[PDB]
C-alpha cells in the first residue's frame, strides 16, 4: 500500500520502510565494509567480524543476544561481500523492539574480549573449510585475487596463516572505521518509518571518514592456477567489466545473458545460449559453461566460466572464446538481443519478488546511488541498451588484458598466450 | 553514614591482609582463590602478563611452602597493591551464568 | 501501526476453481511483476510398481525435450525466448512442472505448461540418451551420503512396500525399461483430478479458469468401484540398516519414529516440538549460546558437524526424527542427547521452552512463503496434501492452541515406546545396538 | 562433494545488485552470487 | 516458582514414587504396612 520512504540524514545515512501486509517484518544494516578494506596486515578480520556476530557487546551478554532471538524464534544473518556486509534481522511483527535492540548492541556496542575472540578463531578454519568445498568458491576467490592488485583481490575467506592471528584491536579498529554513520543504510520490511527514523537517529551517529583500511581500485591482468587431483577442471576467464550502475555496465549485463548460461529448466539444456551451443559443438559429451558476470563500484569482472574434464580443458574453453569474438566481430541479430533483454528482465523481477531479495535490493541501492530507484525504471534502463553497444561491450573482452583462474589437472588448461 | 566505621572498617582490612599467609607468601589475594569452575574460567581469560605473573606467584610461593621459608621482609606483598585482577574478570564470569541460570527459570 | 495478528488476516485469499475434468486451478493475487504458473501433478514414485520404479522420474528428464507441436529444443528457446525459467521436481508422492515468468507472459505460459504435460514428443534416441544421463546421475547420488542415507531410511521403514523405493528408481529398471510403459505410466497417472494447475502473483483468478486449456479429462468412474485405495496404507517396519565403511571421513544417522499423514492437529504440535530441538551446523552463530541442548552441548562438545530434525509427511505413513553426521568417535554421544531431547520432551516440557518454539515455527512459515515461487508450490501441493484448504492464517490460530501439555501429549503418541527406525553409513561401528536405541525411548534412567 | 558428471552442470555466477554475495547469519549459512 | 517447571515431572514423578515405595513394600511385604489392605 504504502510505497517505501528514504531520507538521507545530516550523517549521511540512508533509511527505507515499508508498513507490508503479511505477518514478517525485517530489519536489515547494511555497512560499507566489505573485504576490499582491508590491507596486508589486516587481512581477515572482516571474515572473523562476519562471524563473531554473537559476542558479548556493551547492553546484551553473548548468552541473551543468542537466547533472547531464540525465545522469539529470531533469526540474525550477518551477510558480506566484497564492497558491503550486511546485518540482517527476521522476526515477528511484535517482535521487533526486542529484536532491534540486539541489531543495535551487535553493531555499535561490539566488545571484543580476549578471551571471547580466542575462542572463536577456530570457527574460522571450520568456517573457510566448508566454504571451499565449492570448486567456485576458490577459483571465484583465486579469479578476484589474480585480476586484481590492491584492494578488491581480497578474499572473503580468511587467509591460511591469519587465522589464529586476527587480535581484539584488529576487529575494534575495522568496527570503528568501517561500521560509520557515513556508510550505512537501515532497511525495514516491515517497520514503522517514523519510529525506524527515531532509533536511527538515536543510535547510529557515528563519524568515520572512507578509506582508514585504504580504498581505491585497479585492474591487473592475472593468472592464478591451482593443480587438483580431480577429473573436472574449472576456469575463469575474465577482463575488466563496465562499473556498477553506470551504462556499459548494464550493456555487460545484457550481454552477459546473450551467452549467459544458468539453466531456465531443470534437466533441460539450453537452446538460447550461444555459448553453450557453440562450445557443445566443438566439445565432448558431459560438460558444462557459463557466463560470469561482476560488477562493483570502482570496477568490473566480465568473462566466462567453464568445467571441462582434463584433456577437454583447452577445447571447451577456446570454443567459448571464440564464440564471445563472434559477438566482438560483430556477428549480433537483432531476435537475440530482445530475449536476452526480457530474460534479464524477467530475472531482476523474480529476484526481487521475495522479502529477503526486495530487503537485500533495497539497502544495496542506499548503498551506491542514496535512494530507491523503483522497478519500472530499472526496466526501462535495460531496455535502452543498443544492439550494437552488446557488441562493442563484447569487443572489450576481446580487446581487454586477459586474467584467468583455473583448478584441476591443468595439462590441457591453455595460458595467457595458448588463447 | 559510614565516616569513622569505613575508616574503622579499612583499619580492619589492612591488619587481617598483613596478618594473612597471603602477604607473607608474595601472592596477591586473587591468587589464594579456590579454583573452581567460574574463578577457571576467569583464569583463563588472563592476558599472556597477568596470567603468566600468577603461575610465576604460585611457582615461588609453592616453593616457599615446601622449604618451610619465608620471603625477606623487604619483598612482601603490601595491602596498599591490592591487585584484584582477577575481580573484574571473575565477575563477569558469575555475571554471565547468574543469567544463563536466570534465563533457564522459564 | 499494523499488528502481526492483524497482517495474518488481511492476506490474499487463495481461489480454488475447478474444469469440468477435475482441473483443479488456484491462485494468490498481488497484482505483482513476476508470476509462477505452475501445474502440480500428483502421481509419484510410489504409485510406481517394481519395475516403473523410476518412471515417473524418467519422465521428468524428458518434460522439457520435445512436444509434438514443439520439437527438438522448441520448449527451451521459447522458455528462453520468454524469459521464464522452467523446472521439474520429483517426489515419492508428487510430481511437478512450473513456470516461473514476467506476468505478462501468462498468454504463452500456461500454453507451454499444459502442453508440457500433455504432449511429449519423445523418440527411442531421447530415451537412450536420458538413460545414460540416468545411470550417471544414479552414480553420482550414490556420492552423497545425506541421500544415500535417506533412502535407506524409507527403505527399512518401509520395508515390503512400495512407498520404500528409491524414487531415482532402482539401477537396472532404467537399462530394462520399455519405451511402451512410460506412456501407460503417464497415461495412467497424469489424469486429473490428479493434477492441479496453481499460480501466484500479478495475475487474476477468473483468467487463470478460463486460460486452462480444456484438453483431456479424467478417464475414470463416476463411483465406487474407484475407491478401492490407489492410497492404500504402507507398513512402516521399525528395523535398522547399517551400512558401514569405514573408508568415509564423517557419520551419517537417520533416526526415526513414524508419523501421522499429512492432516492431522497432532500435527502442528509436533513441528512445535522440533522447533525446540532445532537444527544445527559447523557455521551457526551461537553455538554455545543456542538454546536447544543438543545444539549448546554439540556447540560446546564439538559432539557433531550438523544436525536437523525433521517431519517427513506421507498420506499413511510419516518419516519423524533427526539426523545428525558426526566423527566415528562420537556417534553413541549424539545418540543419548538427541533421544534424550525427545523423552525429555514428553514428560518435562515447559511451557517457556514450547512458547519459544511456538514462535519459531511462525516465522519459519512465513518467511518460506515470501516470493512467487514460494507461494505456488504451498498452493499447488496444499491442494492435494491437506486438499483444497489454505490454513495460512488458519496456522497461528492452531499454532496460538499450543500449550506446553498439548505439546507433551502430542510427543509422547509418538516417540515413548515406540519402535525407531535407524539407518547409518558407517563409521557406524559405534552405532547403538539397536535395542539400545530402543531402550532410549522409554525413561528409567539416563 | 557432489558428483558433477552430467549435462547438470548450470552454475555460473551473475546477478543484478549482488554479485559473489557471502551469508553467515546466527542460524543458517551460505554462498550465493 | 520451582514447582511449575517440574509439575510435568511433579505429577509423573509423583506416580512413580508411589509406585516404587508400594512397590519395594508389597515385594517386601512387611506385615504392618500390609494388613491395612
Amino acid at each position: 500500500p504504502q510505497d517505501l520512504e528514504f531520507t538521507r540524514l545530516p550523517n549521511g545515512l540512508v533509511i527505507a520502510s515499508l508498513e507490508n501486509y503479511a505477518p514478517a517484518s525485517r530489519i536489515g544494516l547494511f555497512i560499507k565494509a566489505g573485504s576490499r578494506y582491508e590491507n596486508s596486515n589486516n587481512l581477515g578480520t572482516s571474515h572473523l567480524l562476519r562471524l563473531a556476530s554473537s559476542l558479548t557487546t556493551k547492553g546484551a551478554s553473548s548468552f541473551k543476544i543468542t537466547r533472547g532471538i531464540e525465545a522469539v524464534g529470531g533469526k540474525l544473518s550477518v551477510t558480506s561481500t566484497r564492497e558491503n556486509m550486511a546485518y540482517t534481522v527476521e522476526c515477528l511483527r511484535d517482535d521487533v523492539d526486542i529484536l532491534m535492540e540486539f541489531l543495535l548492541n551487535v553493531t555499535t556496542a561490539p566488545e571484543f574480549r580476549r578471551w571471547e575472540v580466542a575462542a572463536l578463531q577456530p570457527q574460522l578454519r571450520i568456517d573457510k573449510a566448508v566454504a571451499l568445498q565449492n570448486p567456485q568458491a576458490h577459483v571465484i576467490e583465486n579469479l578476484h585475487a589474480a585480476a586484481y592488485r590492491n584492494a578488491l583481490a581480497n578474499s572473503l575467506y580468511c587467509p591460511d596463516y591469519r587465522i589464529g592471528k586476527v587480535t581484539p584491536v584488529e576487529l575494534h579498529d575495522y568496527v570503528q572505521n568501517h561500521f560509520t554513520s557515513a556508510r550505512m543504510a537501515l532497511i525495514g520490511l516491515g517497520v514503522s518509518h517514523p519510529v525506524l527514523k527515531q532509533v536511527a537517529e538515536q543510535f547510529l551517529n557515528i563519524r568515520g571518514g572512507l578509506g582508514l583500511s585504504g580504498a581505491k581500485a585497479k585492474y591487473h591482468g592475472g593468472e592464478i592456477r591451482e593443480q587438483n587431483g580431480d577429473s573436472l577442471v574449472h576456469a575463469a576467464l575474465v577482463a575488466e567489466s563496465a562499473a556498477i550502475g553506470s551504462a556499459e555496465a548494464n550493456a555487460f549485463s545484457v550481454l552477459q545473458h546473450v551467452l549467459g548460461a544458468g539453466p531456465h529448466v531443470k534437466r533441460g539444456s539450453n537452446a538460447t545460449s550461444s555459448l553453450y551451443q557453440a562450445v557443445a559443438k566443438g566439445v565432448h559429451q558431459p560438460f558444462d559453461v557459463s557466463a560470469f558476470n561482476a560488477s562493483y563500484s570502482d570496477s568490473g569482472l566480465f568473462g566466462f566460466y567453464t568445467i571441462s574434464q582434463a584433456a577437454s580443458a583447452g577445447d571447451v574453453i577456446k570454443a567459448a572464446y571464440n564464440q564471445v569474438k563472434t559477438i566482438a566481430q560483430g556477428n549480433l541479430s537483432n531476435p537475440d538481443v530482445q530475449a536476452a533483454k526480457n530474460k534479464l528482465k524477467a530475472g531482476y523481477l523474480m529476484s526481487v519478488e521475495s522479502s529477503e531479495g526486495f530487503l537485500d535490493e533495497v539497502g544495496s541501492q542506499a548503498l551506491a546511488a542514496g535512494s530507491y530507484t523503483p522497478p519500472s525504471t530499472v526496466l526501462q534502463q535495460i531496455d535502452a541498451v543498443a544492439d550494437a553497444d552488446v557488441i562493442n561491450a563484447a569487443k572489450k573482452f576481446v580487446s581487454g588484458r586477459k586474467s584467468m583462474a583455473a583448478s584441476g589437472n591443468l595439462g590441457h588448461t591453455p595460458f595467457i598466450d595458448e588463447l | 553514614a559510614v565516616s569513622a566505621s569505613s575508616r574503622w572498617l579499612e583499619g580492619i582490612r589492612k591488619w587481617y591482609y598483613n596478618a594473612a599467609g597471603f602477604n607473607k607468601l608474595g601472592l596477591m589475594r586473587d591468587d589464594t582463590i579456590h579454583e573452581n569452575d567460574d574463578v577457571k574460567e576467569a583464569i583463563r581469560r588472563l592476558p599472556e602478563n597477568l596470567y603468566d605473573d600468577r603461575v610465576f606467584r604460585i611457582k615461588r610461593a609453592l616453593d616457599l611452602s615446601m622449604r618451610q621459608q619465608i620471603l625477606p621482609k623487604e619483598q612482601w606483598t603490601k595491602y596498599e597493591e591490592d591487585k584484584s585482577y582477577l575481580e573484574p574478570y571473575l565477575k563477569e564470569v558469575i555475571r554471565e551464568r547468574k543469567e544463563r541460570e536466570e534465563w533457564a527459570k522459564k | 501501526t499494523a499488528t502481526y495478528a492483524q497482517a495474518l488476516q488481511s492476506v490474499p485469499e487463495t481461489q480454488v476453481s475447478q474444469l469440468d475434468n477435475g482441473l483443479r486451478v488456484a491462485s494468490e493475487q498481488s497484482s505483482q511483476p513476476t508470476c509462477t504458473v505452475g501445474v502440480w501433478i500428483d502421481a509419484g514414485s510410489r504409485y510406481e510398481s517394481e519395475k516403473n520404479n523410476g518412471a515417473g522420474y524418467f519422465v521428468e528428464h524428458l518434460a522439457f525435450k520435445g512436444t509434438k507441436n514443439r520439437p527438438g529444443n522448441a520448449l527451451e528457446k521459447e522458455v528462453e525466448s520468454m524469459g521464464a525459467h522452467l523446472n521439474a521436481y520429483s517426489t515419492r508422492e508428487h510430481t511437478a512442472y512450473y513456470i516461473k515468468a514476467l506476468s505478462k507472459d501468462l498468454p504463452k505460459a500456461v500454453e507451454l505448461l499444459a502442453d508440457i504435460v500433455q504432449n511429449c514428443s519423445l523418440e527411442d534416441s531421447q530415451i537412450e540418451k536420458e538413460r545414460d544421463v540416468i545411470l550417471q546421475e544414479l552414480q553420482e547420488n550414490d556420492t552423497s551420503m545425506r541421500d544415500v542415507v535417506f533412502n535407506y531410511l524409507h527403505a527399512t521403514a518401509f520395508q515390503g512396500t512400495p512407498l520404500a523405493q528409491s524414487v531415482e528408481g532402482p539401477s537396472e529398471n532404467v537399462r530394462k525399461l520399455s519405451r511402451a510403459d512410460l506412456t501407460e505410466y503417464l497415461s495412467r497417472h497424469y489424469k486429473a483430478p490428479r493434477m492441479v494447475l496453481a499460480a501466484a502473483g500479478g495475475l487474476e483468478h477468473r483468467q487463470l479458469l478460463d486460460l486452462a486449456q480444456k484438453h483431456f479429462s479424467g478417464l475414470s468412474g463416476t463411483y465406487d468401484e474407484d475407491a478401492v485405495p490407489t492410497l492404500s496404507p504402507c507398513r512402516f517396519t521399525g528395523s535398522q540398516i547399517c551400512h558401514r565403511e569405514d573408508g568415509l571421513p564423517l557419520a551419517h544417522v537417520a533416526i526415526a519414529v513414524e508419523g501421522p499423514g499429512w492432516a492431522h492437529p497432532d500435527n502442528v504440535a509436533l513441528q512445535v516440538a522440533n522447533a525446540i530441538i532445532g537444527h544445527y551446523d559447523c557455521t551457526y552463530g551461537g553455538g554455545a549460546h543456542l538454546s536447544s541442548p543438543l545444539a549448546s552441548i554439540a556447540a560446546t562438545n564439538k559432539l557433531c558437524q550438523s544436525f536437523q530434525t525433521f517431519n517427513i509427511c506421507y498420506a499413511d505413513t510419516g518419516l519423524l526424527g533427526a539426523h545428525f553426521v558426526c566423527d566415528h568417535m562420537s556417534i553413541d554421544d549424539m545418540m543419548f542427547v538427541l533421544q534424550g531431547q525427545w523423552m525429555r520432551l514428553c514428560t518435562s516440557a515447559t511451557e517457556s521452552e514450547v512458547l519459544r518454539g511456538k514462535n519459531l515455527l511462525r516465522n519459519a512459515l512465513v518467511s518460506h512463503l515470501d516470493g512467487t515461487t514460494p507461494v505456488c508450490e504451498d498452493i499447488g501441493r496444499s491442494l492435494l496434501t491437506y486438499g483444497r484448504r489454505i490454513p495460512l492464517a488458519e496456522w497461528e490460530s492452531r499454532i496460538a492452541e499450543v500449550d506446553a501439555r498439548v505439546v507433551r501429549e502430542v510427543c509422547s503418541k509418538y516417540f515413548y515406546d515406540q519402535c525407531p527406525a535407524v539407518a547409518g553409513f558407517g563409521p557406524i561401528e559405534q552405532l547403538p545396538d539397536y535395542n539400545r536405541i530402543r531402550s532410549g525411548m522409554f525413561w528409567l534412567r539416563f | 562433494k557432489r558428483s558433477v558428471l552430467c549435462r547438470e552442470s548450470l552454475r555460473g555466477q551473475a546477478a543484478g545488485r549482488p554479485l559473489v554475495a557471502s551469508v553467515s547469519l546466527n542460524v543458517p549459512a551460505s554462498v550465493r552470487y | 516458582r520451582y514447582r511449575q517447571l517440574a509439575r510435568n515431572w511433579v505429577p509423573t514423578a509423583s506416580l512413580w514414587g508411589a509406585v516404587g515405595a508400594v512397590g519395594l513394600v508389597w515385594a517386601t511385604d512387611w506385615r504392618l504396612i500390609l494388613d491395612w489392605v
